[PDB]
């Protein structure tokens, strides 16, 4: 049972079509990342999964139903970007307000206040909250009830990397239960260990969708092999130039090789066999570099 | 019902508004200070209390609800609330219930201490006439406040920023209190050959501040038409606010 | 119509003095000889309802102690109770009781007539249009009408073109007009009391007269009405609670909302030390009646103090001393009797109400409360009104309420 | 100079405030309308006491609309902490804001009372042009000083608060207290005591209100009727001359600017 | 030696929110302050800018006092959130800051094109996005040849094409000789461009030094994953013989938590037997180092 089946929508405002022929299929437990610019390519495709807009030349099937049914929205969390809650209300009363609207039990408010790390700042006003403190409150209303779809629009903005890794540990706890979620983020290093399949989309279209092993296989992107003092930089800079790979001439005792990842099975055998591996880092082309390629593939 | 679950928010968020509690205290102080100079110094002082609540109960209603729709849009919670199991009708009508019971309490602190300052400083006030002339006063001041509450929902849904909502809430307060009657007087003293002055007792029905005073000053119409015309100013402007809120 | 000699008068003293004993009589009676006749208190000279009951045609007749009852009512043929001819000079009419539907004391062409201490009860059923006058005076010079009691007549003490005469201390109750004046130049009236009357004092076209100390208690629609009076003197009058109403005939006046003083085309007169109390209008100043000395009065309790439908300024303080106003919210720093700020009794929005009565619906509006404050802040929109520099701080009429 | 470089900003930022240009054109169309009604009624002490009351309601209003968000509008906007990392002081980004917002009030009243003079010299035939220039020159160089008081009042209530929504409450509180509450507190003290509270102290309470010192300067020669002044009839009891009334208006600037600087120095 | 903080233990409210941080910054280095948004990191940010007084210690920015006007023309501060002046334009805001900092007015036209904001020049700041104001906030920081940048989270609300172009603009200024301080919370990605990190927590500066020093002075596992191995069942055991946990999540997804003391023999296990597909030797990143030192402090 696929959660979000965006089936050939084409959303337009006037004469301009801000989203053309988008065809998504989010699975039952996948963590998808809607990556793109902050303009109307992504932020209207985020609204069709919600009940906010309507597909002008297609249809969306959120949880096998229409996206504006009340049975859908009781099991649909949504953390929006740049949210600022009611500042004269308190942190516990804001969740007690949002639990009554979603039909969640009131015994889940103090559970989720402890779960997101807001136990110390409960019963304090939202005006005396930080930016990352309100993101913990905005995450906590998305987990209200038993949601089966989350649209976390930029969840780790203004969050510390302890709390950011606490958030992605809550993501991998959620998707094991069967809650397939959607990332709409911009901090692209970091998310790639938890994104099940990226959904990098341009101004109008959907550029590429699929897993990280499928984006690296289709888009030919070079591997970032870094070393530090194997034998000598100048004795190793010459070797990749006859074999057809880029060897970057770094400062001293460091060999950065931008190789084409097709011959690198046996290329690493000679790299291990003649020197010590004491500081190396072979990096696959990241989601920051994949998004940089697909923006130049269209635009 | 989710019309009450969002109404308990606006009670809890509206009663902690520092701007409202300053004016609602100033409304209750000036309602005692008018009743102090109307008893120690009853239709002459209940008319001066009507001029106070024509100044401030539109101002109390527009201070509560100028940022009801667009204040949630700027805060981002309006986009969040529509993804909840909530219609756009239940957000607006639930805000009208929540902000409505605030100024249904602000006249009980406003006129609850003004009717206390009359019933305890005349010593022979004949209180059977007091609890019917003030019972008609507290009810009709809420209905005046519920018009300007619904007027504030019209201007909140139309604008896109919170700063221009207060520029229209000041404009609605100026036009409906002291610009419409100044151009009624200017239609008298500057135009006399083509302005029938018998039409002017009927032209007060196009102004909810004017219908508020006419059921505290008792006229070609009876009293019951003005009560059904004050409630029609609520029901039209709430229906106008719901039609604007469905086009965001 | 018999004569006074046709009765049986027992002479007490031989100086043309007679005394009628107790017992009723019948018909009209006529005095043709200068007889200073007195009467016992049981001398009920009751006419049958026609003709003048006690006609007097001889000079120097001291009528005293009679009790007249039920004379005629033909006002065109002037059926009085005491008819006094022009040849009946220096008549004294002392301490009499009258009850009948016509004129009580009709005098005409007389000199030095004295109408003292009488009780003239007019009527009960007639519509105050045919009751006849209480003390009618028609062009008399020298008269002295003092301390009578006129009740339920038509237009009270009517006076027509009578030059020099005093009206001292007489009580006038439940009549149409209290004291009526028609072309009575150089007159005088002191300390009279008018109660429950459709106009307390009618002052029509009579110049140079002194109106002093008179009282008007709970009269209807016109406290003191002055029409075309010049060089007069209004000192010490107490006009209290002029309620609204109508005279019922609308002959010489109109219906009013209740005015304690109504000045119509009276150019020069001194209006000092008066007391206009608890009426709807304290004083009505018409546009033709301007520039007269109005200083020292007490305007207490009136719902509207001055009605002045004009744009000409009108100072109301001669010799730097003004009037006491009850709603004067002013101060007195240097401890004299006068206030420090001047008192404008009228706004601009207080005169839109007179021009247009539909502004009464707008009278409770905040815009009117704005417009009352815009006049107090911006004096360019203030029309020149009826102000007085140095108004009084305390009551000057501490004696007139007694 | 650094005091002018931040004055050149506020001179070019306050003139883009559309709420300023509404109520500074409202000051222009009312000062023409008052001077036309002062021309159509011809009086002379009534067209001075109404213009001085017009600038009592509006020149504190333009000053408090300008400068309520001068310090706290930069503090919560993030650009105040940035400005202290520029070669400036807290005394230069305050006096520069006072020079920058002060030239707006010097221009909002030169537009207002400038067209008020042109609606008299082109309206009243045979008016004394020497008396017109002196009386309306006294209106120009003293409504700036009333404006510069409430400009310096707004810097006091901006450095003290830390939220711009509460600065607008205090700027509305200062505009209500000094204009039409202190004129009513002094009136109710005089009415209820009937002028027998203090016969010598009460004219000196006009000097504790800069709108009353402003009204006493312009109503010096054109006193006229007593009811046209109201509570300013107490200024005849003041034994100080007119030159001290200028100096108490300048002392209301310098005390409430040194208070505005001592508050801002510990921001 | 641009910023020479020595021995400073800042007290305010008798709280002692900073203690004895010895933060020497070189004349070409890119430092990164990596505390929380609380009184440890943002107090030391205010000390370098000179708008705070260092109690019990001395701060020497550019060899002089931190509040001198001669060195404050040589600073550049990108603050946290600057909605600058919504009625002013883009050029007029930057011409205002060029007049204050003593910069030449010809630098404004070549900084609104160096930063990508020439399309939105002469347009009002109320019509700017959050990323366009960070572009304007960077534009006043590079104003009049600054010898010390100080960027406080410059890559929030910014596109990753612009974020990668911003770090190339940082690396342009590093070669010019301008020390840069990056008070940031977007720690994945910033470790490739900084020279020395400075993780400070609860006031006390916990760790300082380069990324090679923070991995040497703190034993952290290198995260070798070898996706696509031939045989996996013996590969559950063949790495754990020397204490390297062969943890997997798929058919062949063995992300071997190593010890970084046996990197020869674990890679000889991988490359001697079994063919790989895409090895990913993940060195301990700045997220893992920050999660070590903050956990070591509490
Ligand atoms: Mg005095």
């Amino acid at each position: 049972m696929n959660a979000v089946e965006i089936q050939g929508v084409s959303q337009r405002y006037g004469s301009m079509t801000v989203l053309h022929d988008l065809n998504l299929n989010l699975g039952e437990g996948e963590v998808l990342g809607l990556f793109g610019h902050n303009g109307a390519g992504k932020t209207t495709s985020m609204k069709l999964i919600l009940g906010l807009l309507s597909p002008s030349e297609g249809q969306v099937k959120v949880l096998g139903r229409a996206p504006n049914d009340p049975q859908v929205r009781r099991q649909l969390g949504y953390l929006p970007e740049n949210v600022t809650f009611y500042p004269q209300l308190s942190g516990r009363e804001t969740l007690r307000h949002f639990a009554r609207l979603k039909g969640a039990a009131l015994t889940q408010v103090d559970e989720l206040l402890e779960q997101v790390g807001l136990a110390h700042a409960a019963d304090r006003r939202v005006k005396t909250y930080s930016k990352g403190m309100r993101q913990r409150l905005g995450l906590a209303q998305a987990l209200l009830g038993e949601p089966r779809l989350l649209l976390l629009d930029e969840p780790t903005v203004g969050l510390d990397p302890i709390a950011t890794q606490d958030l992605y540990l809550l993501i991998d706890r959620l998707r094991q239960r069967g809650t397939s979620i959607i990332l709409c983020s911009h901090v692209l290093p970091g998310v790639e260990a938890h994104i099940n399949r990226a959904a990098i989309l341009a101004k109008g279209c959907l550029q590429a969708v699929g897993s990280l092993s499928q984006l690296r296989a289709e888009a030919g992107l070079p591997v970032r092999i870094r070393a530090s003092g194997i034998s000598e930089r100048d004795s190793w800079l010459q070797r990749w130039t006859d074999a057809g790979h880029s060897a970057r001439g770094l400062s001293e005792s460091s060999i950065e090789v931008v190789a084409v990842n097709g011959h690198k099975l046996v290329l690493l055998r000679q790299l291990l066999g003649e020197g010590e591996p004491e500081d190396i880092e072979i990096h696959q082309p990241s989601l920051e570099d994949l998004y940089r390629y697909y923006m130049e593939r269209a635009g | 019902n989710q019309v009450w679950n969002i109404a308990r928010k606006e009670l809890s968020d509206g009663l902690r508004n520092r701007w409202l509690l300053a004016i609602s205290l100033l409304f209750a102080v000036l309602a005692v200070g008018i009743a102090w100079l109307g008893a120690a110094a009853i239709p002459a002082t209940i008319a001066s209390l009507a001029s106070l609540a024509t100044f401030l109960m539109p101002l109390i209603a527009l201070l509560l609800a100028y940022d009801a729709i667009v204040g949630e849009d700027e805060g981002g919670t309006l986009m969040l609330l529509l993804t909840y199991p909530l219609g756009r009708g239940q957000i607006l009508l639930g805000k009208f219930v929540g902000h409505g019971l605030i100024l249904a309490l602000a006249v009980l602190i406003g006129f609850g201490c003004a009717a206390l300052a009359i019933a305890l400083l005349v010593e022979g006030v004949e209180l059977g006439m007091l609890f019917w002339a003030f019972g008609r006063f507290m009810i009709s001041s809420t209905l005046l406040g519920w018009v300007f509450l619904a007027f504030a929902y019209v201007l909140s849904g139309k604008v896109n920023e919170k700063s221009s909502a207060a520029g229209l809430a000041l404009g609605v307060w100026f036009l409906f209190v002291l610009v419409f009657d100044l151009v009624l007087l200017a239609l008298l003293v500057l135009s006399e050959g083509k302005f029938n002055p018998e039409l002017l007792p009927w032209l007060l029905l196009l102004n909810p501040t004017d219908i508020y005073r006419l059921i505290n000053l008792s006229l070609p119409v009876p009293a019951a038409v003005l009560w059904l015309c004050l409630l029609a100013w609520i029901g039209v402007s709430l229906l106008l606010a719901y039609a604007i809120f469905r086009r965001r | 119509a018999p004569q006074s000699i046709t009765t049986l008068p027992l002479q007490p003293d031989g100086e043309n003095r007679w005394r009628l004993p107790a017992g009723e009589y019948q018909g009209q009676f006529t005095i043709e000889q200068p007889m200073q006749l007195r009467c016992e208190p049981g001398a009920v000279i009751q006419s049958q309802g026609q003709g003048s009951s006690l006609l007097i045609s001889a000079p120097d007749v001291l009528v005293e102690g009679c009790t007249l009852y039920e004379w005629g009512s033909d006002l065109t043929a002037m059926d009085s109770a005491v008819f006094i001819l022009p040849a009946a000079e220096r008549a004294q009419i002392s301490n009499n009781r009258m009850r009948g539907p016509g004129f009580g004391v009709f005098v005409d062409g007389t000199r030095d007539v004295q109408v003292i201490g009488n009780e003239i009860d007019g009527d009960a059923g007639v519509r105050s249009q045919d009751r006849g006058n209480g003390i009618h005076l028609f062009a008399v010079s020298g008269a002295r009408v003092l301390h009578n009691h006129v009740r339920n007549a038509r237009d009270g003490i009517y006076i027509d073109t009578s030059n020099g005469n005093h009206l001292e201390g007489n009580v006038i109750e439940d009549v149409r007009y209290g004291v009526h004046y028609m072309f009575a130049n150089e007159n005088s009236l002191i300390d009279n009391v008018t109660r429950r009357t459709r106009t307390g004092y009618a002052l029509m076209q009579s110049r140079k007269l002194t109106v002093t100390g008179n009282r008007s208690e709970q009269d209807q629609n016109y406290g003191i009405l002055m029409n075309y009076i010049t060089y007069s003197t209004i000192t010490g009058n107490f006009v209290s609670d002029v309620q609204r109403g109508d005279t019922g005939g609308d002959s010489m006046i109109s219906g009013g909302e209740g005015k304690a003083l109504f000045i119509y085309n009276s150019l020069f007169n001194t209006i000092e030390n008066n007391h206009f109390e608890k009426s709807s209008l304290g004083i009505h100043l018409t546009a033709g009646s301007e520039d007269n000395r109005i200083s020292g009065n007490a305007f207490v309790g009136n719902q509207q103090q001055v009605k002045y439908v004009a744009s000409r300024t009108q100072e109301w303080s001669v010799d730097g001393r003004g009037n006491y106003w009850s709603d004067y919210l002013g101060w007195d720093r240097n401890n004299d009797g006068l206030g420090d700020i001047a008192y404008e009794p009228n706004d601009n929005v207080d005169r839109l109400l007179w021009l247009y009565p539909q502004v009464r619906l707008l009278m409770n509006s905040p815009s009117i409360e704005v417009l009352r404050w815009v006049q107090r802040a911006f004096p360019v929109i203030k029309s020149p009104g009826v102000q007085d520099s140095h108004p009084l701080m305390k009551l000057p009429t501490e004696k007139l309420l007694t």
